[PDB]
């Protein structure tokens, strides 16, 4: 696959509808923590432990607790280059007339604090609740959720479980309903939103153009989307820090952190 | 517990 900045920018000058799948790598260039792959775990646990319906079932302060860390922690996070370089994107092609959207499997909502507004969350986002009895899905940026979670979170080996009671953990404010209100994230073992889903490929089914940024195309989740892209004869860029593009079929391969390369290809 |  070409690494040619030069020709991938002349695809780019004529792209009317570009789609950019969004993966982990995007965040943990803004530092931000995921709980997933080696080294990577909150107390004992990875998320593999924690984001999935058992866990939430048998011990939903601790999966609270979870969440309420990660919450927090985005008080002390920015977007990165490849972050503005995306939105940046989106605003200057939306001024000619011309579509930029994310399609992104990160929880953190970076690029939203990066301005984009063209957005797929696919697994949702750590600033959403959803209420496990009457199914409403709301926004919640406060600072804590609730007020027993204030402080709990820690992530150091060795703290122990808050056993917050069910009760004291975040309930729904629709009139008439205080349901159990769970992070609106997809959890392991768990569908999407077919919603989201039905979005996803109307993107892909119409744009001229799909990067890849920050994971690579050859696993989940952009193994299920840009397949059918390149299928169309719609060219597909990678952005990732692998050395060996895991993959031909597609055209491009930039190595390198996206916040490196994403301004330069997106300028 | 999985891979998503
Ligand atoms: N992890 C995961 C969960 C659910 C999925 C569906 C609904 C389809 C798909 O695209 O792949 C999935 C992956
Ligand atoms: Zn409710």
């Amino acid at each position: 696959p070409s690494s040619s900045m030069a020709d991938f920018r002349k695809f780019f000058a004529k792209a009317k509808h570009i789609v950019i799948i969004s993966g982990a790598g995007v965040s943990a260039e803004s530092g931000v923590p995921t709980f997933r792959g080696a080294g990577g775990y909150w107390r004992k646990w990875q998320a593999q432990d924690l984001a999935t319906p058992l866990a939430f079932a048998h011990n939903p302060s601790r999966v609270w607790e979870f969440y309420h860390y990660r919450r927090e922690v985005m008080g002390s996070k920015e977007p990165n280059a490849g972050h503005r370089a995306i939105a940046e994107c989106e605003t200057r092609l939306g001024k000619q007339g011309r579509r930029v959207v994310v399609i992104t499997q990160n929880i953190d909502e970076l690029h939203r604090k990066a301005g984009t507004k063209n957005l797929l969350e696919i697994h949702g986002s750590l600033f959403k609740t959803r209420c496990t009895s009457c199914g409403v899905v709301a926004e919640n940026y406060k600072s804590p959720i609730c007020p027993a979670l204030s402080g709990k979170g820690a992530p150091e080996p060795g703290t122990q479980d808050a056993s917050i009671p069910v009760e004291k953990l975040p309930r729904c404010e629709e009139a008439g309903c205080g349901g159990l209100l769970r992070p609106h994230v997809v959890w392991f073992g768990e569908n999407l939103d077919p919603a989201i889903l039905e979005e996803v490929d109307r993107e892909l089914a119409h744009c001229d153009l799909c990067l890849v940024v920050g994971t690579s195309s050859v696993v989940y989740p952009a193994a299920m989307f840009a397949p059918q892209v390149a299928a169309r004869g719609v060219p597909v860029a990678e952005f990732n820090t692998e050395t060996t593009p895991a993959t031909n079929r597609f055209r491009f391969h930039f190595q390198g952190p996206c916040g490196t390369t994403l301004p330069e290809a997106l300028a | 517990s999985l891979g998503k």
